[PDB]
């Protein structure tokens, strides 16, 4: 069918940082173009339709632009409101089609995480179950390499990683790796690490613990 | 003036069928064009079909044709959506939205709904297994609570009562062999704590399963 292409996939941009979003369809779409906005919190509304046509009742920060095949829509100066990811389609042919989509994010300064590790808690250890945690909070690009030395040997059966999406507070992120193992082989190797390559600082942020202490 | 309201979110069985819904309100119902979406994390979103509920004729995707099937009610004023042969790659959030212009349509949508989730597999309501997470001290130190095994979503967290919100990251939950888990941490001085009460409150409402717990060291 008729695919639609978003230069990007996730961008950056900080208050009145005035910005653009760039659609590029697979062929002519007579101007027949329309933006959209969705919220993390799952609402999603329109901004434009044919390319650069208000809808009743939107600010005129927003604005856009559309031609042939490389359309665009820019908004002059933004407001925190303004976070969410940013749908485009083609209202040429059928079927309806849309882009890829491209998420926004505040730029700031990098920054280490605050890493905190956790051994087995005894509620646990007693049901058979053996999970080691590894809390990092409160860090800069969410291009985070973790992985867990086990007497210094890498491993990732057993490993489950969560991401929280930016913070809303300073836009910040947070990750949650969380190890899980049976009784045995807990009971079999002594040092476990949780180490966290991050850009910032060539150096790993490590935080070990022996099982003897 | 205008809105759409999506059923709430809804789960079942592989190979079951499941029937949608999205009511309308603030406008003439009978005659706009009510359209449908699928949206899963990875990608973008993918047209599933169209309706027109006056007389009610359909339009929809060669993907999707066979495995969907769009009604709509005139009195109710809702639209209707139903899968059928269910299997993983179905499990995602659908939508639904209208088509400005009037009687003949337009290029555009205009209003959207809230989106309807749906998962699938062969699980039961299990509740969790709140555990508690202690170092072994610092000037500044991080808890948390983790829970386990628990189905289906959601599960709220708390921290004496709300009390708390201060520094606190409760992550998303993930997936293990057809069963959710998260964690979350929380945040204070190395004062605080252990010289005062620090406990995380939990509630899986599924289940029916309300939990406090105050965390200790070792
Ligand atoms: C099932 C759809 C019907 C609703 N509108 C009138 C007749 C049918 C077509 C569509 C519109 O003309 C239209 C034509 C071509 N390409 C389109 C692409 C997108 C679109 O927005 C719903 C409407 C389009």
């Amino acid at each position: 069918d008729i695919v639609m292409t978003q230069t990007t996939s996730s961008l950056s941009a900080s208050l009145g940082d005035r910005v653009t979003i760039s659609c590029r369809a697979s062929q002519d779409i007579s101007n027949y173009l329309s933006w959209y906005q969705q919220k993390p919190d799952g609402t999603v509304k329109v901004l434009i339709y044919y390319t650069s046509k208000l809808h009743s009742g939107v600010p005129s920060r927003f604005s856009g632009s559309g031609s042939g095949t490389d359309y665009s829509l820019t908004i002059s100066n933004l407001e925190q409101e303004d976070i969410a990811t940013y749908f485009c389609q083609q209202g040429n042919t059928l079927p309806p089609t849309f882009g890829g989509g491209t998420k926004l994010e505040i730029k700031r300064a990098d920054a280490a995480p605050t890493v905190s590790i956790f051994p087995p808690s005894s509620e646990q250890l007693t049901s058979g179950g053996a999970s080691v945690v590894c809390f990092l909070n409160n860090f800069y690009p969410k291009d985070i390499n973790v992985k867990w030395k086990i007497d210094g040997s890498e491993r990732q059966n057993g490993v489950l990683n969560s991401w929280t999406d930016q913070d809303s507070k300073d836009s910040t992120y947070s990750m949650s790796s969380t190890l899980t193992l049976t009784k045995d082989e807990y009971e079999r190797h002594n040092s476990y690490t949780c180490e966290a390559t991050h850009k910032t600082s060539t150096s790993p942020i490590v935080k070990s613990f022996n099982r003897n202490e | 003036a205008v809105q759409l309201q999506e059923s709430g979110t809804v789960l079942a069985r592989p190979g079951a069928s499941v029937k949608m819904s999205c009511k309308a309100s603030g406008y003439t119902f009978t005659s706009y064009w009510m359209h449908w979406v699928k949206q899963r994390p990875g990608q973008g979103l993918e047209w599933i079909g169209a309706i027109y509920p006056g007389n009610s004729d359909t339009s929809y995707n060669q993907k999707f044709k066979g495995k969907a099937k769009l009604t709509a009610v005139t009195s109710t004023s809702t639209a209707y959506m139903e899968l059928s042969s269910l299997t993983n790659e179905d499990s995602a959030v659908y939508y639904c939205t209208r088509e400005r212009g009037l009687y003949y349509g337009s290029s555009s949508f205009d209003y959207w709904g809230q989106g309807t989730t749906l998962t699938v597999s062969s699980a039961e309501t299990t509740p969790p297994s709140v555990y508690p997470l202690a170092p072994g001290t610092s000037s500044m130190v991080t808890l948390g609570c983790l829970v386990k095994g628990y189905f289906p979503e959601p599960v709220t967290v708390t921290w004496n009562s709300g009390s708390l919100s201060s520094g606190v990251h409760t992550f998303p939950a993930v997936l293990q062999s057809d069963l959710y888990t998260l964690s979350s941490s929380v945040t204070v001085p190395s004062s605080t704590w252990p010289s005062q009460t620090v406990t995380c409150n939990v509630a899986h409402p599924a289940s029916s399963t309300k939990v406090d717990k105050k965390i200790v060291p070792r």
